């Protein structure tokens, strides 16, 4: 399978989530993702296909995880954004005010701004720490997937928020939205891994 | 707030 950030995956053929980002560890070739989405050795399927499993996990206190891939999938530098891609370039931490994008299965691309650092989710598991809050919309099937900049500067995967009865928090104000990634640094510099870029 | 995931 080519590899994107934002893409659907499968975990055990019950839970869906998003990739986040393309990444290697040496030869081998992972993606970043939500913590929440697997434990350590689920299955990962793409289009019905085996992809990889969980290599490692943190959740609840974090929310990360990487998929070790195999040789035979494919990895790209880019985010789905609809038809169109966005090209990963870095990953430099945007600033509170700074305008970003999410891509996940759910509800596709969304943009909006960042508007807090160092939030606290108190998921129903335990608290999940340090995340940062973006207004841009999310709904149920989001998790793992990539936050990035336009200019192409990956920020960090989506954990969670106020998820409203239809499933998703698009249907509020961006004023009251709460959208929760986990930042991409730490998961990078934790696992030894590098983005891939282009 | 809730985790996401689907």
């Amino acid at each position: 399978a080519n590899i994107v950030g934002g893409i659907e995956y499968s975990i055990n053929n019950a839970s869906l989530c998003s990739v986040g980002f393309s990444v290697t560890r040496g030869a081998t070739k992972g993606f970043v993702t939500a913590g929440h989405c697997g434990t350590v050795n689920a299955t990962a399927r793409i289009g019905g296909a085996v992809v990889g499993t969980f290599a490692a996990r943190v959740f609840p206190g974090n929310d990360r995880a990487w998929v070790s891939l195999t040789s035979a999938q494919t990895l790209l530098p880019r985010v789905a954004n609809g038809s169109s891609f966005v090209t990963v370039r870095g990953s430099t931490e945007a600033a509170v005010g700074a305008a970003v994008c999410r891509s996940g299965r759910t509800t596709g691309y969304q943009c909006g701004t960042i508007t807090a650092k160092n939030v606290t989710a108190n998921y129903a598991e335990g608290a999940v720490r340090g995340l940062t809050q973006g207004n841009a919309c999310m709904g149920r099937g989001d998790s793992g997937g990539s936050w990035i900049t336009s200019a192409g500067q990956a920020q960090g995967v989506m954990s969670g928020g106020n998820v409203q009865s239809n499933g998703n928090n698009c249907g509020i104000p961006a004023s009251q939205r709460s959208s929760l990634f986990e930042r991409l640094q730490p998961i990078l510099s934790q696992y030894g891994l590098s983005l891939v870029t282009g | 707030a809730a985790p996401x995931x689907a």
